[PDB]
């Protein structure tokens, strides 16, 4: 049902089994807890609300809103992104 | 992958509930994108089409794509007007991280961020119509 | 409603959604759910404000314009029955920056 995953500094994301699915990557490392050695807790917290957002706003009519990501962390979350495939 | 010519007038509503300036596309009868005024955020404006005709929608800015009543084409097809809802697709995190690092960086220095190399060419790789076409265009 | 949260406490960091007309007790039966441990022996804050177990979230002023999927409302949470801990949540990471855009 619900998940954990753990930044680079330790942090802990308790979030659904589901939401996380939303990562091949994660889907792989889960075949329960993982912990991500190259990802700090302010990239791995917007990683959490982008597989909300995704699960929320995925196959829906009302228009959607724009995902936002601060000027800081677009760097470190494009490089989580790419590693995650999500 | 062209619109079809049938002469059948079709008046159609474009709505834009997105927060980008939209640029509608008309697939020409020759299968060629051709660019029609940008509609803004909020906006709605009626137009004049005709039965079987292509529309797609993109962000007129950064050619980001978007969706019209869910899907990715849009042909016109009663008692008045058929109705275009241009929405936000749900983008994946990484086109998304995409976006706004090109939205912030003069494409010179894509070079000089320090990122793998299979970054760079990801950013340089903006999306396009015609590319997008290609896509489509093989389903 | 649903109304998306982010309950939090210490290292500890819980993304779920709930009810706007759901209660702060009913929260509370979420974590115990998850973290093991009951009601009594819990606590919830909005920032600093202790709140009532039979109010709504969204009387404590939790919303959908407030808590959304892509920007999670947080909830402090706090233990032991048996004398209380006091409401401590560890701060994020802080990101680098910037540099050479803007
Ligand atoms: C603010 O301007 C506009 O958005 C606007 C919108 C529509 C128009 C006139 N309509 C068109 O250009 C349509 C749209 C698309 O169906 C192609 N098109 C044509 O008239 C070309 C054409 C000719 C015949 C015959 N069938 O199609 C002029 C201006």
């Amino acid at each position: 049902m619900y998940v954990k995953l753990i930044s680079s500094d330790g942090h802990e994301f308790i979030v659904k089994r589901e939401h996380a699915l939303t990562s091949g990557t994660i889907k792989a490392m889960l075949s329960n807890e993982v912990n991500f050695r190259e990802i700090p807790s302010h990239v791995l917290s917007k990683v959490c609300m982008y597989f909300t957002y995704k699960v929320r706003y995925t196959n829906s009519s009302t228009e959607i809103p724009e995902f936002p990501i601060a000027p800081e962390i677009a760097l470190e979350l494009l490089m989580a992104a790419n590693f995650l495939d999500c | 992958l062209r619109s079809v010519n049938s002469r059948e007038p079709s008046q159609v509503i474009f709505c834009n509930r997105s927060p980008r300036v939209v640029l509608p596309v008309w697939l020409n009868f020759d299968g060629e994108p051709q660019p029609y005024p940008t509609l803004p955020p909020g906006t709605g404006r009626r137009i004049h089409s005709y039965r079987g005709h292509l529309w797609l929608f993109r962000d007129a800015g950064t050619h980001d794509g978007l969706l019209v009543n869910q899907t990715e084409l849009f042909v016109p097809s009663d008692g008045q007007p058929i109705f275009a809802n241009i929405t936000l697709p749900v983008y994946t995190l990484k086109e998304r991280c995409l976006q706004v690092v090109r939205s912030l960086v003069k494409p010179e220095n894509y070079r000089r961020l320090d990122i793998v190399r299979s970054l760079y060419e990801d950013l340089e790789d903006h999306p396009n119509v015609q590319k997008d076409l290609e896509r489509l265009t093989q389903e | 409603m649903d109304v998306f949260l982010m309950i939090r406490r210490h290292k500890t960091t819980i993304f779920t959604d709930a009810k706007e007309s759901s209660t702060v007790f009913e929260l509370k039966r979420i974590v115990e759910g998850i973290l093991k441990r009951p009601p009594d022996e819990q606590r919830l804050y909005k920032d600093d404000q202790l709140l009532d177990d039979g109010k709504t979230l969204g009387e404590c002023g939790f919303t959908s314009q407030t808590a959304r999927p892509q920007a999670p409302a947080t909830v402090g949470l706090a233990f032991r029955a048996d004398t209380f801990e006091a409401l401590c949540i560890e701060p994020f990471s802080s990101p680098p920056e910037l540099p050479d855009v803007m």
